[PDB]
């Protein structure tokens, strides 16, 4: 498979209340690997994975510092932003940011992307052949302009396909026993009795990874994603990812119905019948 | 591996 | 300024089975702003050591967070999560369905 790797990036700004609040995750594929959040006592980055804790005292000391260049950047654009949209500079708003590379099955750069919002919408966002920016709207347009006449999508292209796929790399080499690893869903169902005419069937899917799943239902072998219901795939807490499907029955029928789960893990689709 | 440096908007 | 509406699953890490020791998990995903507050109840009260996870968000930028503490269910201890965000009126309290 491909693999990719994420940062993301969030400053509050909280007026009245102190200096602004700015967390920082680092993620490859969907394990989190380290965090910065500037409330938290460290004030360092901090290894999240085990993999991570192999990196010597040089590397801590290059990320913290690069995470505060981040923060303080955001600590300066917050009062950027508020001018540009001529904003009571009295209120509590929002800068987030992600950024990261892709790979494919060869690990040799596929993708990047950079994209930074403020309160909640797009604000800017580097275009897929990382050379020029979408900008939203006028205030994003004047960073734009400042943007390309400093050539900086030329450094973040330099980043996205040099730096960030080669320690890309590096990670899953020395995480190679978790991060390029496959758990199996493990998968049950549930019977539930609504009425004297009507019961819920619930798909069960715990403890796989990564978190892209799929569970569908199909009556006697035709798809009915018509009448079920999927949950957001959700964190166990320990690594993995948990998911259920559910469809609500007529009494007697139970037997028609099946659940179909695809995972990068399994072999080949599983197919859960109510065999009685 | 974070960037070096980020440009302010 | 978009405002979202916090979307809330309160479940265990493990399948319950009473009397073992577990991970009580709230996950409180697609909203904005991102100031949120969340306590897990065990029997009303609010559970005090709780941990939850780093702030982070999806494509649409909304956010998403994972609280969760270390627990024993019991059959007569009722578990719950207690949501407070700007976009709800007043405290959403989601009870724990363990046998779904
Ligand atoms: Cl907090
Ligand atoms: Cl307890």
């Amino acid at each position: 498979g491909s693999h990719s790797m994420r940062y993301f990036f969030t400053s509050v700004s909280r007026p009245g209340r102190g200096e602004p609040r700015f967390i920082a995750v680092g993620y490859v594929d969907d394990t989190q690997f380290v965090r910065f959040d500037s409330d938290a006592a460290s004030q360092r980055m901090e290894p999240r994975a085990p993999w991570i804790e192999q990196e010597g005292p040089e590397y801590w000391d290059g990320e913290t510092r690069k995470v505060k260049a981040h923060s303080q950047t955001h600590r300066v654009d917050l009062g950027t932003l508020r001018g540009y949209y001529n904003q009571s500079e009295a209120g509590s708003h929002t800068v987030q940011r992600m950024y990261g590379c892709d790979v494919g099955s060869d690990w040799r750069f596929l993708r990047g992307y950079h994209q930074y919002a403020y309160d909640g919408k797009d604000y800017i966002a580097l275009k897929e052949d990382l050379r020029s920016w979408t900008a939203a709207d006028m205030a994003a347009q004047t960073t734009k302009h400042k943007w390309e006449a400093a050539h900086v999508a030329e450094q973040l292209r330099a980043y996205l396909e040099g730096t960030c796929v080669e320690w890309l790399r590096r990670y899953l080499e020395n995480g190679k026993e978790t991060l390029q690893r496959t758990d199996a869903p493990k998968t049950h169902m549930t019977h539930h009795a609504v009425s004297d005419h009507e019961a819920t069937l619930r798909c069960w899917a715990l403890s796989f990874y990564p978190a892209e799943i799929t569970l569908t239902w199909q009556r006697d072998g035709e798809d009915q994603t018509q009448d079920t219901e999927l949950v957001e795939t959700r964190p166990a807490g320990d690594g993995t990812f948990q998911k259920w499907a559910a469809v609500v029955v007529p009494s007697g029928q139970e037997q028609r119905y099946t659940c179909h789960v695809q995972h990068e893990g399994l072999p080949k689709p599983l197919t859960l019948r109510w065999e009685p | 591996y974070l960037l070096m440096w980020i440009t302010q908007v | 300024m978009i405002q979202r509406t916090p979307k809330i699953q309160v479940y265990s890490r493990h399948p319950a089975e009473n009397g073992k020791s577990n991970f009580l998990n709230c996950y409180v995903s697609g909203f904005h702003p991102s100031d949120i507050e969340v306590d897990l109840l065990k029997n009303g009260e609010r559970i005090e050591k709780v941990e939850h996870s780093d702030l982070s968000f999806s494509k649409d930028w909304s956010f998403y967070l994972l609280y969760y503490t270390e627990f024993t269910p019991t059959e007569k201890d009722e578990y719950a999560c207690r949501v407070n965000h700007v976009t709800l009126s007043q405290p959403k309290i989601v009870k724990w369905d363990r046998d779904m």
